[PDB]
């Protein structure tokens, strides 16, 4: 289902729970292949969001700041005159340094708990 | 200056891509195949504000369509009866009877020695085929095919009847579907919506002419790769149906001859009345009227100033220089030959003969054969002409062509693209953790 | 494993840990089919409580209220009383029902995090 | 005033259709069946569940058929097809050491076949006998099943003796058991406990009477779909066994014969020494009152003052007309009409014939060689049960069966396969946050 | 790079969980589908167990299990520093099952409580 | 002591183990349809800094699992191909006698018979050649009475190309470097690799050609060097070169058996007809042996005598050395490499080659393959990188036997190991 699609960026976000559903819910060797790679790609982005500490959310927020680097529209213009198809292919060149960043960011925070959870 | 990465997931988006498709529907092969159930429900979700390109000649579906009908079709001739026992010499002379039109001479009556349920002993059976399944060595003749291949019996009780088959996406993908009425073949639409299965498509195996598949909204879509390449086929959509009344005249029966401990074959047997050939009638009106609005959309490549000419074909097979149709359980190769000789410059009815062929050699390959069994009594059948394969040779030439068999399937799935969904992904926002 | 099976709910409750434990450690397209199947009907549930807010959590409380629709039996003879199985019979048409609210009222309380921890 | 609270680890379940695995401890059910089970008794006892059983129209015996029958079929896919011999036979009828009993039964068979190079042939002769070889319709006889199907040599390193066979459940499924001793196959059962695997199950091969197995806890108990529907068959379960030994008195040698490119038939040797007809022995007393015991149980659906009497079977081929004993590599066909004559010194023998050619399963577009075995075959077994039919003031019983799902409903009637569903939703005094 | 903490000490190898865990999920043909769905089934029963001790979703979770001496009879400078993972491992190899189930005891308790704290409101 | 309980998952730790290993490929080879996995150039090995790890060559079951998929893919390939069983008739043979340059004696000869055709009810008379050591006037062929001879399509090609094995995911595989590893024991300089280094399925015999060297001399190993029965793997630190030849001219005659069912026959020798052979290097052979035998004292005893002598197993499979050459099979005599005495107190070496087409590979004796002929004349240039040796003063002797010893001498360096990320350590912190 990708019925929001076209839509803003800010409308959009309001079905994700429809995207994520039916991204699991959906001689004969090609059908188990079929199967297991969906449950592969599935896993995939669980285990990023769970490793970045985002785990059970559809929306999470981090402690990695914005880089004007990557964009530097502002948030009128990213949100309200743009769907998210255009905003993936405008910074589609950064995702890996993003989401390096990210695993970065959630290592040194378990850290930090355990040192506190400590006193 | 105080915006944070947000990462979201179920994010709407996507990318071209390739993957694998499965098929769902409603002794049938595709029956069988087929064993997921479609829902009757369609679930078309229309994609408001979207620009999807498309290009129908890199369609991979066209390739997945392909190898699954090879596939099918050659599974479905496994297990049964070799006729390699039947590559021994034959006595054949000419059928006496009566036969009128231009058919005397078309049939043999050919006797021969076949093995039995016992290794000691062989039998003397009769049985007719038709000139096209038989060749002469001297009264001696070959079946053709025993020089390349074995050739198999097809199983009596397998149907080959094309059914609708629905294509469906697994989960994680989806099929985007063009609904631009004057969809060209390639680039951006308007209007595309979102399928879980695609609509049923029949896997009609034909040339020249394709029967039984969609019809154009308005007009006739002529959709090339080029145009100007005049190597390239132009497959022509028809917004009306031109109906084709096919038949195989003679009353037949089997002859079931034991070859062996549990394998037999069918052999024509003999023919019951009179025997006459084989044809096809097309409305002359509605084939004039048809061919007068695809001309007219033709010149738009072309010019208003020019002239279009059509031509009898040509080539060194009678897979494309005949129309290739399968009518019941039996091929025909019907002679189209007075259907496309008009020029074009700004009650009745045509009958095309059609010769039959019983041994046959499918898909273009060389090493496989399959023998057609006979069938029983008197075939008739009505078939719908949607579209057209045509090829281009200062006044233009057009001819019938087609039979590298993608082309009758780019006709109906050029409106779907296959796209992966991509759900996880980021922007900056104002929310920062903790 | 389903020692409390005929059990009262209020007792049952307690072997949660049992039953889950067991779910994913207890002819080759047979064997891939019977894994992948086991593999599938897991990771349906566990998507479904991510979507409904209920992730890594055997037991947990939502804000979507009881109807009386559903069930109008009081609280002492639905804890006490009665067995799951006696329980999933009379809770059977009014199950999608619900899942749908469930959903419902994650998609808003994700958004009001969000929503919060910008100011 | 309540909210929805969600669980997950539920002991709940569902009725459920799923494929079962094959678990054990040259056997055709060796490398086929790789999981060692049963380290440790489950039996977990459900207490406070009644659940409903029924042994027909079960999922278990469906597969264990389907896969039985998978099974047999893959064990000779290797082996030699017998494209040969269906050449005419020139036979003698053999009477050096035979009684009147058996006269005309052995066959002394010589005929033309291949050999090793393509056009050369060679004469060889064997022993048939008599159900295994027909008259040709033109002293020259065929084989039965020549005319129309291949018949595909057992394969000689390949035992079919039964192994008890355990079925598992896949995880997210269980398998609940009746422990009920009065159940009769069908309805609620009290006294339910969940396992893994099953107990071990022996696949054994029989029709008319039910062979290795499991016994009765108490009473004889008689098993119908519907009691008053003659259509129906009857499976009694003795709750004791009968010890019937049967043997085939005939010191065999085996004639290694080379076909085409190293390819080995097993023909029938010549038989050293005395030549007799097989039979199995039935202790008398014990059959007379294991009947007694039958109608005993029986007469409780028919009436307390009506009649009861035995009959031999009705007709058919050998597979439902007579015992079909199962040796260890030979196939008997018995004669159980002298077990099944009374109306309600110490021993019953029964006269047995031996069949080579196989056509398993009421099949016929299949047939199995099964080559000899040399020396002297005694089997010893314990009957466990009857496949009855039923057909005024007397009811007439005889043996009957042949479906051979009826050899399995009478071990597999007590388990059911259910789905667990783990997750639920119940109303709580708790509120998120 | 993968396992390069390895040879490591205890308390070093600390800062690579990350690595080692987004490699886990991978980073005749029937036997790669074989493999391709065990690979799965393993990450699956340790994800499982993690949930089922409430550390879903955390590289490093803190629980109320308290240690006991019997496992291992060591201080912290003799187990964080002068050791590696794969002596530790060995080390306490034979307490594994104990502390597993301790574990499922504790979150079982933890959940019960919960519920009975946000009920009493 | 408030010591509490953590968990921690992505711990570098593991567990010796066995799986199932993916094959993949660098870039009509039988080995190309199969490794259809890409590997990555630059691969990345990681350096582990303090890892002492317990290598086993000969407990590796890497190369068992190397074995196997070889049989496996050798045996699928051959499956849609022509079988010969129509040649299983007898045969009318005489012996080639035009223009031999002496020394055969027989061993080429020429032979007809009456086999089949296009159809069923018609037979032919065919001529072709062959090789005594295939063929028992009146001759049958060697494999006609057991099994069946099945010709390999000629469109396939068994050339080895370097085969690179993976982990897959929960799994590593280690890699030895430790200078002059032995086999067995301890390693130091471990590192972790997704995938070896490219072994080429090679499938001679006593040789062991187009393998790795030593870097910095000659390596001796073997399970138990004292059992006496036990082979005897000799790494070489530089290579031997080895020039091997069949000279004669030939040529390929298409017979038709069936509908599209073709054999290949030798047909006609052009030009003189002369023996197979192998050229190997004087002076770096008598060099090769001198460092074997300076290694092998070290086990033996400086006063001891290695003394080489040739093998008795006169099969052709122990007492020759097979190449595989051209997809030809050469079976060549080696005894002039080994009969020496070493006391410690161009002049090239021709070794004369047998051919044979009929071929009972990996010593099953149930199956049976015929090599096409190869038309025009063969030349191989080839690396020794190995011997295999064998003893019982006592004496040395070339051995021969099955193929795992073959490939152990590649895979000897890696082993495969289980990750196991989830793990338990003390700590001072609490839940809360
Ligand atoms: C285009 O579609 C038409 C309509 O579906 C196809 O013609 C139909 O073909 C079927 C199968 O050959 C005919 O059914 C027959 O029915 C008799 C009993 O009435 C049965 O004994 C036969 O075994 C068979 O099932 C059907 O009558 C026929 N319809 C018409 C109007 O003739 C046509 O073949 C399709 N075109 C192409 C190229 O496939
Ligand atoms: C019912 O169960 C009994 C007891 O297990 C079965 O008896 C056994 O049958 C097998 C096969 O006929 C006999 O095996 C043979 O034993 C001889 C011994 O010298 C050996 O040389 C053969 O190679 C073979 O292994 C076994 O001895 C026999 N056991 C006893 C105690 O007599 C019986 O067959 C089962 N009945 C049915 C119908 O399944
Ligand atoms: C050890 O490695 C060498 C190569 O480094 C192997 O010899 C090579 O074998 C190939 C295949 O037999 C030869 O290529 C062929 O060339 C002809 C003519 O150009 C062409 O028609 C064929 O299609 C094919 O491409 C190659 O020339 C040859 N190299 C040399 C130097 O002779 C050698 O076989 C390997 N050792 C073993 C035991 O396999
Ligand atoms: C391998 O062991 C050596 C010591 O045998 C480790 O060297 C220590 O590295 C730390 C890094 O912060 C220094 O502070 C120490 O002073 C070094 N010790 C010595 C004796 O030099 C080396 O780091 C270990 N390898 C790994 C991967 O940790
Ligand atoms: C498409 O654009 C129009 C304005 O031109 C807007 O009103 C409409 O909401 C947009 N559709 C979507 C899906 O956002
Ligand atoms: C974005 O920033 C630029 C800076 O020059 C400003 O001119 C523009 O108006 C801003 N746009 C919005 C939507 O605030
Ligand atoms: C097909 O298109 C032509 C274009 O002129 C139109 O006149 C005709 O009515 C259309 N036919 C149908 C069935 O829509
Ligand atoms: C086909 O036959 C039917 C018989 O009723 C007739 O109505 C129809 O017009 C014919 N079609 C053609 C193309 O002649
Ligand atoms: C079964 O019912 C009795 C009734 O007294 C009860 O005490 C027992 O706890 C119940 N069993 C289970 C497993 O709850
Ligand atoms: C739920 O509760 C509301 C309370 O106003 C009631 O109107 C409604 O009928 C109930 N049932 C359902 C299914 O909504
Ligand atoms: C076999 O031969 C004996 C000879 O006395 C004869 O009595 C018997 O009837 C014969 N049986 C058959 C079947 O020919
Ligand atoms: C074998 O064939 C020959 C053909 O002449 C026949 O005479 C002979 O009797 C046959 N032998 C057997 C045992 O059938
Ligand atoms: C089988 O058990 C059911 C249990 O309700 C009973 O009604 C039925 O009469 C029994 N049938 C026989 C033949 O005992
Ligand atoms: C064989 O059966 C007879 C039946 O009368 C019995 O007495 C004897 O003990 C049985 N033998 C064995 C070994 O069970
Ligand atoms: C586990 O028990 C075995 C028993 O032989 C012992 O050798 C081993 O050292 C023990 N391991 C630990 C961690 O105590
Ligand atoms: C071929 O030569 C050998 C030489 O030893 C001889 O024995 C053999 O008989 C010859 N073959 C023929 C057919 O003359
Ligand atoms: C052998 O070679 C000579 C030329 O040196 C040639 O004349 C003769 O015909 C050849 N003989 C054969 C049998 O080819
Ligand atoms: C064919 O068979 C006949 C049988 O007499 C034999 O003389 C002739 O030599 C054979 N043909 C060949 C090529 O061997
Ligand atoms: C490991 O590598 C170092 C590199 O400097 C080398 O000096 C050392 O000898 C190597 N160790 C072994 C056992 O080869
Ligand atoms: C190694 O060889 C010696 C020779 O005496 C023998 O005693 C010893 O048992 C062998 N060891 C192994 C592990 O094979
Ligand atoms: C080795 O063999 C050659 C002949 O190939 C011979 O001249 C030489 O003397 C032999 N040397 C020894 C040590 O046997």
């Amino acid at each position: 289902f990708l019925g929001a699609a076209g839509s803003t960026m800010g409308a959009a976000s309001m079905t994700l729970t429809v995207q994520a559903r039916n991204l699991l819910s959906g001689w004969g060797i090609k059908q188990l292949q079929a199967r297991v790679l969906a449950v592969e790609r599935y896993l995939r982005d669980q285990q990023l969001l769970g490793i970045w500490g985002c785990s059970g959310k559809l929306i999470c927020c981090t402690n990695v700041p914005w880089n004007s680097t990557w964009s530097n529209r502002n948030l009128s213009e990213i949100w309200d005159n743009m769907t998210w198809l255009q905003w993936d292919k405008e910074i589609s060149n950064y995702t890996q340094i993003i989401y390096g960043l990210l695993e970065e960011s959630q290592n040194q925070q378990e850290k930090n708990e355990q040192d506190l959870l400590a006193l | 200056e105080n915006l944070w990465v947000t990462v979201y997931y179920g994010v709407p988006v996507w990318k071209d891509a390739e993957t694998t498709l499965f098929c769902a529907s409603d002794h049938n092969v595709w029956a069988t195949h087929c064993c997921v159930p479609t829902d009757p429900n369609p679930q078309e979700i229309h994609l408001e504000n979207v620009t999807e390109e498309f290009n129908m000649w890199k369609n991979n579906m066209v390739e997945q369509m392909h190898t699954d009908i090879i596939s099918l079709w050659d599974q479905s001739l496994k297990p049964c009866v070799k006729l390699t026992p039947l590559c021994v010499t034959l006595q054949c002379t000419n059928v006496t009877n009566n036969i009128t039109d231009d058919m005397r001479g078309e049939l043999k009556n050919c006797s021969f020695n076949m093995t039995t349920e016992l290794r000691d002993k062989k039998q003397k059976v009769y049985s007719l085929f038709y000139r096209l399944d038989v060749v002469q060595i001297n009264k001696e003749y070959r079946l053709i095919n025993c020089n390349t291949s074995a050739i198999t019996q097809a199983c009596p009780k397998v149907s080959f009847e094309p059914i609708p088959i629905h294509y469906c996406a697994p989960a994680g993908f989806a099929i985007l579907k063009c609904k631009d009425k004057k969809f060209n073949g390639t680039g951006p639409c308007t209007n595309v919506s979102t399928v879980q299965c695609t609509h049923g498509i029949k896997p009609v195996v034909s040339t020249q002419l394709l029967l039984n598949g969609s019809l154009a909204e308005e007009e006739v879509i002529i959709r090339s790769e080029n145009i100007t390449n005049n190597a390239k086929n132009i497959l022509v959509q028809l917004n009306e149906s031109v109906q084709i009344n096919c038949t195989r005249p003679n009353n037949n029966t089997r002859k079931s001859i034991r070859i062996g401990p549990g394998q037999w074959f069918y052999a024509t047997g003999d023919i019951i009345g009179d025997i006459r050939q084989a044809h096809c009638n097309v409305s002359k009106a509605t084939w004039n009227e048809t061919l007068g609005k695809v001309v007219k959309q033709l010149r738009k490549h072309f010019g208003n100033n020019t002239i279009i000419r059509f031509a009898n074909s040509s080539g060194g097979d009678l897979e494309v220089t005949t129309h290739s149709f399968n009518c019941g359980g039996e091929f025909f190769y019907c002679n189209t030959s007075g259907l496309f000789n008009s020029t074009w410059i700004s009650n009745d009815s045509i009958t095309l003969p059609c010769r039959i062929k019983q041994i046959i050699n499918m898909w273009q390959r060389i090493g496989q054969a399959m023998y057609a069994p006979p069938i029983q009594g008197v075939i008739r059948c009505v078939s719908n002409i949607t579209g057209l394969i045509l090829t281009r040779d200062t006044t233009e030439t057009f001819r019938p062509g087609g039979g590298d068999m993608r082309d009758n399937w780019r006709s109906e799935l050029y409106k779907y693209k296959v796209v992966k969904i991509e759900p996880l992904g980021v922007a900056p926002t104002r929310c920062k953790r903790r």
